[PDB]
């Protein structure tokens, strides 16, 4: 119990492992050899190899975490968060991404209507407010566009 | 005001899919409940809402509809109390106080311990009170006044929140909710037993900085590869540990000093 | 333990590459060894505790001198400088002293020993994007037809019917 | 040189995280001088060469030992545990030093300033 006590904490916290502590061989001595092997092989195999691979793990996870955070950031600067529609098939067109997402596309008039649905009178309701009512109730999410947007099918009138 | 105005500002239009495939605009009145959203429950909402495994995250927004109108119901009745709408109000200014005042009186204690713009100014205030009124009377006006300074940020925070709105046990279970009665039953036992515990409230810090959080994470979402790494080590060392025992033995030779 | 495994096939998988940083190493400090004991050898001053003289001389051969350079240069932080002599200001030798340890510190100590860890880190990153690569095909691709996620959206059978009921291997 | 300013670039645009890493290590560091003072104060003796004793405690005052503690164990490889008096196995506090130093070397030279 001791020894192990002895090795790991003046082995590890040690820069040449638990070679400094003990004592100085001499070169007539028998067992020269094996200090020397012993000595190198816990410095390459505790202090080298293990002790660099808890240091890796702590590069690894910051490289993951700058690629997760880059693509989240991405994917919610440059796709609609209600159709999913990306920035790149709206160029070219009378409508740009930044009215799409302000005007026809805003999540929070969703909400809006979702609030005035729960809370208009079902004798009120309208033909499209009873149909997402319907849905509501239903349980569906159909309702809400995906990957459809009006003005791009807008130039659809001239094939039309 | 204009008349045309207040009508364009309670005006939405959305578009819709039918069960027939079309879509459809629907122009409706904005409801006067909605006037009453947060800017800072919005923004939450925005960043945190993660992507399904089809890609879409209407799901969790519409999941989310029935928590945002009951917490816009809340909102609406503290908007009804003034007192508390401006106790809510300064959160921010709350937990600034707090943060200040504790980084304050572990300076002092570091500093002197054991013993017998805005920021500025209270710095010039506190050596001031040291000068006239001690290090010991100076600790402890800046220990009661944390003290209620943080008891108006956990009633500000509650009332801004409004998580006692899920449930009492939803409240119980927010982790923010725990931090916080940490942070007062610390600072409460720090005043009342000894000084030194005010040293845990600096933990603080990592709550008020987002990039310390961030580089701290990146030692915890790994944290069982680092456990089992430091178990091999172990393993390791107890196997070379064996071996020089039944070996080389004489050579595990210490120096030690003898206290008198 | 399946996590331990992974972290262990980053030093494994470029194994070959470890060992022949190793043995560039190991050269190196070689001719080290071959320049110290050819002009610097009675600087070449060991510390010994005999068991029931204090001081012993290790370079008289090359072998041992090798031997020396390399567990004591190796494992020290600052080199093979602090095993040897404390040099005098006064002393002709003076700047080939200075020369020596800096040299072997800034080849030895910071330019090949971080070869040895940087292969690791580099392994990591490797067996990371390999792994996410293969897990994203697995989770978006299609097992028997190769089909993407992307071309089933906006369609009547989503993907998960067809990998449950259409295209179940 | 543009390779150069490009190279100190890497410590320049994320210096706020470095500087914030730097006040958490602080703050391990005062909780830690804090612990041994008020437990491990005997233990605290350092050597000191007198300019015309040659042993002094160095844990008397909190901020003293705070000073020691960030400097001799920033500084050394193997942490605070170096520069205390090295322990006797017949002692009662021997298990708790044993967990001071490992804890301190694992937590503020391994994972603090490797972050
Ligand atoms: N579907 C969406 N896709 C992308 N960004 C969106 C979407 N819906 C809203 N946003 C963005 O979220 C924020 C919410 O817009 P909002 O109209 O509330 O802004 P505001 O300027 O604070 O409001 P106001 O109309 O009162 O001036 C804006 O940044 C808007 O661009
Ligand atoms: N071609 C494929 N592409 C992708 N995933 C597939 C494919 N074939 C099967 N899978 C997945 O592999 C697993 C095998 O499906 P399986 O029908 O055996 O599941 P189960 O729920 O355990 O069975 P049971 O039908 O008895 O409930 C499921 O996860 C299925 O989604
Ligand atoms: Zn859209
Ligand atoms: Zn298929």
């Amino acid at each position: 119990l001791m020894c192990i006590v002895t090795v790991m904490n003046h082995g590890l916290r040690n820069g040449g492992g638990v070679g400094d502590i003990l004592r100085k061989p001499s070169k007539d001595e028998s067992l020269f050899p094996a200090r020397v092997v012993y000595d190198l092989l816990f410095f390459f195999i505790v202090i080298i190899i293990v002790l660099n691979l808890i240091f890796g793990v702590i590069i690894d996870t910051f490289a993951d975490l700058r690629s997760e955070k880059q693509k989240k950031e991405e994917i919610l600067k440059t796709t609609c968060f209600i159709c999913g529609l990306e920035r790149d098939k709206f160029d070219n067109k009378t409508v740009s991404f930044e009215e799409h997402i302000k005007l026809e596309h805003n999540m929070w008039n969703y909400l809006y209507f979702i609030v005035l649905v729960r809370v208009k009178n079902k004798t009120d309701y309208t033909g499209p407010e009873s149909y997402v009512a319907q849905m509501i109730k239903n349980k569906n999410l159909d309702w809400f566009p995906r990957m459809r947007a009006m003005s791009l099918v807008s130039n659809e009138g001239e094939g039309e | 005001e204009d008349p045309l105005a207040y009508y364009e500002n309670h005006t939405s239009q959305i578009e819709i899919v039918r069960q027939d495939r079309s879509m459809e605009q629907i122009v409706f009145p904005v409801p006067g409940i909605c006037q009453f959203l947060t800017e800072e429950t919005k923004h939450r909402l925005f960043t945190t809402t993660e992507q399904d495994e089809q890609g879409s995250k209407v799901s969790d927004f519409f999941d989310q509809s029935s928590f945002l109108h009951n917490e816009m119901e809340w909102q609406r009745k503290l908007r009804s109390m003034p007192l508390i709408y401006w106790f809510s109000r300064r959160m921010t200014l709350w937990g600034s106080i707090s943060f200040n005042l504790a980084v304050f009186i572990n300076i002092i204690i570091a500093f002197f311990y054991p013993y017998m713009s805005i920021r500025p100014l209270i710095v010039a205030l506190i050596l001031r009170s040291i000068y006239y009124l001690g290090i010991g009377p100076t600790l402890n006006i800046l220990g009661a006044l944390n003290l209620t300074n943080k008891i108006v940020f956990v009633v500000s925070f509650v009332g801004n929140r409004g998580t006692f709105i899920r449930g009492y046990k939803a409240m119980v279970m927010d982790m923010e909710f725990l931090y916080h009665v940490g942070y007062i039953l610390t600072s409460v036992l720090g005043l009342f037993a000894h000084e030194l515990f005010y040293s845990i409230l600096l933990f603080d810090l990592i709550y008020r900085e987002e990039t310390l959080f961030n580089v701290i994470k990146s030692v915890t979402r790994n944290g069982r590869s680092i456990l089992l790494t430091a178990l091999l080590a172990l393993i390791l060392v107890y196997l070379f540990s064996i071996v020089g025992f039944l070996f080389l033995k004489d050579d595990f030779i210490l120096e030690v000093d003898r206290l008198p | 333990e399946e996590t331990l495994f992974n972290v262990i096939k980053s030093v494994t998988r470029n194994g070959r590459s470890i060992l022949l940083t190793a043995l560039l190493a190991l050269i190196l400090v070689y001719l080290f060894s071959i320049v110290g004991f050819l002009f610097l050898k009675d600087d070449f001053i060991l510390e010994v505790d005999r068991l029931p003289d204090s001081t012993e001389r290790a370079c008289d051969t090359l072998l041992m001198c090798i031997v020396t350079v390399m567990n004591h240069g190796l494992r020290n932080g600052g080199g093979v400088g602090d095993i040897l002599r404390k040099p005098s200001k006064d002393e002709s030798l003076f700047p080939a002293r200075v020369v020596y340890d800096l040299l072997f510190f800034f080849i030895v100590i910071i330019i090949v020993l971080n070869l040895i860890f940087g292969v690791i880190i580099d392994t990591f990153a490797d067996l990371r994007s390999e792994k996410q690569k293969k897990e994203e095909i697995l989770k978006t691709t299609c097992f028997i037809c190769g089909l993407e996620r992307d071309k089933f959206d906006n369609k009547t059978v989503s993907f998960e019917e067809h990998i449950k009921l259409e295209h179940n291997m």
